[PDB]
RNA sequence: ACGGGCGAGAGACCGAUAGCGAACAAGUACCGCGAGGGAAAGAUGAAAAGGACUUUGAAAAGAGAGUCAAAGAGUGCUUGAAAUUGUCGGGAGGGAAGCGGAUGGGGGCCGGCGAUGCGCCCCGGUCGGAUGUGGAACGGUGACGAGCCGGUCCGCCGAUCG
RNA sequence: CCCGUCUUGAAACACGGACCAAGGAGUCUGACAUGUGUGCGAGUCAACGGGCGAGUAAACCCGUAAGGCGUAAGGAAGCUG
RNA sequence: GAUGAGUAGGAGGGCGCGGCGGUCGCUGCAAAACCUUGGGCGCGAGCCUGGGCGGAGCGGCCGUCGGUGCAGAUCUUGGU
């Protein structure tokens, strides 16, 4: 259960993918090996099925 | 950006929420990393 | 004398990289927003309005446990607390006499 | 309930693999242990001696772990756990755990009768 | 949750303290609640059990019995009441020990010290 | 982690994997580096050439601070320039960036690699190699000596 | 009896799945298993085989080396099963289409600023299902410290294998067997 | 499943509070799933009630042969309280079967589990009838 | 800095052959001229309510009887394995016994040990019955818009079926 | 043919084993090395210490030109690179 | 489709014991332990269960940890 203030502070604490965090010096959130984990969308796409 | 609703209690007067979805909520979920770190740090106490 | 008597200078502690710690914390926070994972972890969230559950800042000023319970009921998180209270039990095994009852 | 299994159950061996010399020494239990002695006739597989188990005795996979009644065992501790077999009553049977009280056993038996789920030990604590 | 650093939550230490408590501490440990009427009158919840106090048992086989206390066996952690007794095989009568926490005080033997303690207890409650 | 130790898999196998004949005795070949010349000579010679003997002069009370001399290469000089200084230098051809490698903690500049193309550089250092100085001069910059 | 070695069974071991527990890597493995099965593409088979490999068998590729290998082929999608690291010795970064398991922050920033894109293998499947117009690259596998200690023993002739030493200096394995003036050389 | 169901399955197939395992990890291992939105209570990606956006839920209502048929709403995945579109059917088994078919298969919701949904509905209906009128046959003849 | 002294808080530690040698009148009993050596030993019951009384016996005790939820808890008293022993019952035995494999005699055990349902008709009893018309809430798709499509429940006119 | 063991060779006129219960033996630590998993990457490592904080031995945060390892090697050395 | 010997030795997958972080349960309508020509599952380590006794606690599952598995050692203590 998040309070509104804590939820708002989350962005400044953990930063994002693009910009860095204010509370963690030089930290950037990690990126996954898969951009889209929806396997069905990729497997049943027009490109693969063609 | 997705928006998160803020629940309002009876006492409060304004139902104004609309908090943008923080980037950390879309971070990769890695059970292996979580289990490894948890098991290693629980030893520290 | 026991074989290889235990010694205090056993490596009790671990030094995990801060980046890996932060990775784990971010992963846990991201998982907390998935209703399927929250249910799979054993939490009763069938009555929660939406996840992530964000409540008004007025809750921070509550002083009485009765008011806290009322706030939990209002936000729909009270069934989980009730389950936790009902699960109260004595620890099986020798741990109950090791100050973990 | 009509069991789904159709193939006959075939057992390659129905005798236990008893540990050698467990008949001779009381301190030596019956639970199987493979001899490692350099001269052991059992290890060397001398004819007329104690037989050693091996994968060749493996049961047919289709009939493996199937009880004589034609179903498979599943231990249930309460009526809530009983409902898991609602869609598998033709392949799985329920056995009530040994520590369940008679009061809960009655409810489990009633629910299983409602659900057409076979109980192997429905007469226990009656 | 305990926060005072000079109090222990250790089960061993708590049990040792309770079972090695001297007589003065045992007197406080052997407290009993007041009846409803006395509670309303004095604004006090519980009191240490005294010799000449009227007590009604509320638990055990003597749940309905009542009478005057005749002995406070602190060494045995019990109290004895007037007519709460039993017959031996010999046939002689012996009092039955009752724990003060399992009884209710219906009438207190009042003196200067008892009145002062009652006033002190009521003052904090207000 | 005890449960993953291989001795657990060897429970009930008598010799614990150390053999019936050879066995596992206390110190069958001596302690530590014993026999370096006599019965471990083959090992020492084939894996540790140069182990025995002494070479060179001694240096009583040798302090490393007076030999401290970090080095950087001209291929790494550009990385020291901030981005704003870099694009200012790219825009303006009438001036050259002035890098004091001492402030970044380098005493000597070595001439490995190449510099950015058609870029003059003024490098100040305590020492420099002949090749590095030649490369800087060819690039059109200059070298300054400091201490 | 039959005169066969080990009853005719194989004695070689190769990876058939990733040893890692990364769920995203598992999903990629499923994707490329399907691609290999239903397309029979050599590129897809190579990608699937490399997805199983250990860390040391997926060495990183430097940005400067990537640029050098992509020179003259900037229109093709460069694909590496591994990490791509930044190089401070590379000055000019062209626009490149790059697919890798992971990018360092500096390398990703430099590629995006230069005007390229950093792609994952799911995006690579969407773009080139059969690996068409791709440049498949591998990092330097044998360029690591541990490899220098492999090979012929340091003490045998013609051997340049690095020895194992706790410290470097005149007193550390330099006297006998390394000089003509102390016994023998090599 | 606010994140893809494939990822959710990759996470929860190893362990979850609804997983029931018995008889060890050898040949004797038996596995089941307890989540109410699993038609066959099977621990598989197909039937998983946790790793699928579209899920079918069929159970018995409190009283009067009422069967609860619920479907997970595709867009309200982040709203557990309103995540299930519920329908309580009190009519004949024929009407219940028609409704289940219409809500599961005819709209291409989850055609792959139409048979499972119909079988679950039949089992629930039989269980309700037996609970009302007591057991009357052993159902042992083939 | 701190395995001594006084006083405190904790533990992923041991649980009476473990843990200090010592959970107990333990550095005790006991041994040695001496320096020294050094054990074993915890658990009735909620409460003694700790077994009155009769009878046999020299007595210890036995047989009755009484207390207790319980003596199948009776003061070396929660529970009570194995080795080993007595009694009864079954069985076998020309200088070992035991054991592997296959049947048989005898015994013991097993009713999910082994079913009685299903389909089509007639009679009777209950519960519901459109693609029509209104209401309640809601969903699939689309773009958590429009449009299209759709199920559940309730109220009526017909239909007269399941 | 009686197991265990040493042995070229054991049923051995080879050694241990009268019987039962409980206890009973590749451990912890330091320096390395290969392999594998994980994070970051020309960097990496905050737990010497400091700021705090489950009213707290945890968790969280902090690297100024700190330090270790790596980022350059060859010489006994001057020294060159 | 082919194939199946294994001492020393290596490795994989599993069984079992006691804690810790979680999770799901059982128990005075009787837990643990122990007993039993009751029954069954697994090639096996073992496991599930009927009946008895006992009279207060215990188990499954996912991770993780260890003073974690005995027939021998003229092994130790106790008992016979
Ligand atoms: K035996
Ligand atoms: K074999
Ligand atoms: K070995
Ligand atoms: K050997
Ligand atoms: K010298
Ligand atoms: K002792
Ligand atoms: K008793
Ligand atoms: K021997
Ligand atoms: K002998
Ligand atoms: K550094
Ligand atoms: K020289
Ligand atoms: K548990
Ligand atoms: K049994
Ligand atoms: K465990
Ligand atoms: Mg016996
Ligand atoms: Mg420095
Ligand atoms: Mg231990």
């Amino acid at each position: 259960v998040w309070t509104k203030s804590a939820y708002e502070k989350l962005d400044g604490i953990y930063g994002s993918f693009d910009k860095a965090s204010e509370k963690k010096k030089g930290y950037v959130l990690p990126r996954p090996k898969m951009a889209n984990a929806d396997l069905a969308r990729i497997i049943n796409s027009d490109e693969v099925q063609s | 950006i997705p928006t998160t609703t803020v629940q309002s209690f009876e006492n409060d007067m304004a139902t104004d929420g609309a908090v943008p979805l923080p980037a950390v909520m879309k971070a990769p979920i890695r059970p292996d990393v979580v289990t490894y770190v948890h098991s290693n740090i629980s030893k520290n106490a | 004398r026991m074989f290889a008597p235990t010694k205090i200078w056993r490596r009790w502690h671990r030094k995990i990289p801060v980046n890996q710690k932060r990775y784990a914390v971010a992963s846990a926070i991201a998982a907390s927003a998935v209703p399927s994972l929250v249910l799979a972890r054993g939490h009763r969230i069938e009555s929660v309005p939406e996840l992530p559950l964000v409540v008004s800042d007025s809750v921070e000023s509550i002083e009485k446990t009765s008011n806290a319970i009322k706030a939990l009921k209002q936000i729909g998180a009270y069934p989980d607390a009730e389950k936790a209270k009902d699960s109260h039990a004595i620890r099986p095994g020798k741990g109950k006499m090791r100050n973990r009852r | 309930a009509v069991p789904l299994l159709t193939k006959k159950v075939v057992k390659k061996r129905v005798k236990r693999f008893i540990r050698p010399q467990s008949d001779r020494r009381i301190t030596v239990k019956e639970s199987w242990r493979r001899p490692k002695g350099i001269d052991s006739r059992v290890r060397r597989k001398f004819k007329g001696c104690v037989l050693m188990p091996n994968i060749g005795y493996g049961s047919d996979k289709k009939t493996r772990h199937y009880l004589p009644n034609g179903f498979k065992k599943f231990v249930v501790h309460n009526a809530s756990e009983l409902e898991v077999l609602m869609m598998h009553n033709r392949t799985y049977c329920a056995e009530i755990a040994h520590n369940v009280s008679t009061r809960k056993r009655k409810e489990i038996v009633e629910r299983a009768a409602q659900l057409d789920v076979v109980i192997t030990n429905k007469l226990a604590r009656l | 949750m305990k926060y005072n650093p000079r109090v222990s939550s250790s089960r061993r230490k708590s049990r040792k303290a309770h079972f090695t408590a001297p007589s003065s501490v045992r007197r406080v440990l052997m407290s009993a609640p007041l009846s409803s009427d006395l509670r309303t009158k004095y604004n006090v919840r519980s009191m240490p059990v005294r010799k000449d106090d009227e007590v009604q048992v509320v638990r055990g086989t003597y749940k309905g019995r009542e009478g005057k206390v005749v002995q406070v066996y602190r060494k045995k952690w019990v109290i004895h009441i007037e007519r709460i007794t039993r017959e031996k095989v010999n046939g002689s009568t012996v009092n039955v020990g009752i724990h003060p926490s399992k009884v209710v005080v219906t009438k207190l033997r009042l003196d200067k010290d008892r009145k002062s303690l009652l006033d002190r207890k009521a003052k904090g409650r207000a | 982690t005890t449960r993953f130790k291989k001795n657990r898999k060897k429970r009930g196998h008598v010799s614990a994997g150390h053999g019936r004949v050879g066995k596992h005795r206390k110190h069958p070949g001596g302690r530590g580096n014993a026999g370096g010349m006599h019965h471990h000579r083959i090992l020492f010679d084939k894996y540790h050439p140069g182990y025995f003997g002494k070479v060179g002069m001694r240096y009583f009370h040798k302090l490393r601070n007076k030999f401290h001399c970090p080095t950087i290469n001209i291929d790494n000089l550009w990385s020291l320039v901030p981005q704003e200084v870099k694009d200012k230098a790219k825009s303006s051809n009438a001036t050259a960036p002035f890098i004091d490698v001492t402030q970044y903690g380098y005493f000597k500049v070595l001439g490995k690699g190449v510099l950015p193309q058609n870029q003059a550089v003024v490098v100040k250092a305590k020492l420099i190699s002949k090749n590095a100085e030649k490369k800087i001069k060819e690039a059109g910059g200059a070298v300054v000596l400091t201490a | 009896g039959i005169d066969l070695k080990a009853g005719g069974k194989s004695k070689k071991t190769k990876r058939t799945a990733p040893k890692s527990d990364d769920v995203y890597l598992k999903l990629l493995v499923k994707l490329y298993r399907f691609l290999v099965r239903r397309t029979g593409s050599k590129f897809n088979a190579v990608i699937l085989k490399r997805l199983f490999m250990s860390k040391i068998n997926k060495p990183p590729l430097s940005l400067s080396r990537l640029i050098s290998y992509a020179k003259g082929k900037e229109d093709k999608v460069v694909v590496i099963v591994g990490t791509i690291t930044d190089d401070v010795r590379a000055y000019e970064v062209p626009a490149l289409k790059v697919c890798a398991l992971r990018f360092t922050k500096t390398a990703r920033a430099r590629i995006e600023k230069a005007g390229g894109e950093c792609l994952t293998f799911d995006q690579l499947a969407l773009r080139a299902p059969l690996g068409q117009n791709t440049l498949l690259l591998r990092g330097p596998k044998n360029a690591r410290e541990a490899v220098k200690h492999f090979g012929p023993a340091p003490g045998v002739p013609h051997s340049h294998t690095k020895p194992f030493v706790r410290s470097k200096g005149r007193k550390f394995e330099r006297a006998r067997g390394r000089r003509n003036s102390r016994g023998y050389k090599a | 499943t606010t994140v893809p169901g494939q990822l959710v399955w990759e996470i929860v197939k190893k362990n979850n509070s609804f997983l029931v395992k018995e008889f060890g990890n050898g040949t004797a291992g038996v596995v089941f799933s307890k989540e109410p939105n699993n038609l066959y209570n099977l621990h598989s990606y197909k039937h998983s009630g946790l790793a699928n956006k579209k899920t079918v839920t069929i159970q018995a209502e409190g009283k009067d042969k009422s069967v609860l048929l619920a479907t997970s709403k595709t867009k309200k995945q982040n709203k557990p309280s309103t995540l299930l579109n519920k329908s309580v059917m009190k009519k004949e088994f024929r009407r219940m079967s028609k409704a289940v078919t219409n809500q599961v298969a005819d709209n291409y919701y989850r055609p792959d589990l139409k048979k499972a949904a119909l079988a679950r509905l039949s089992a629930v209906n039989r269980s309700l009838k037996v609970a009302k009128s007591g057991v009357k046959k052993k159902n042992r003849q083939a």
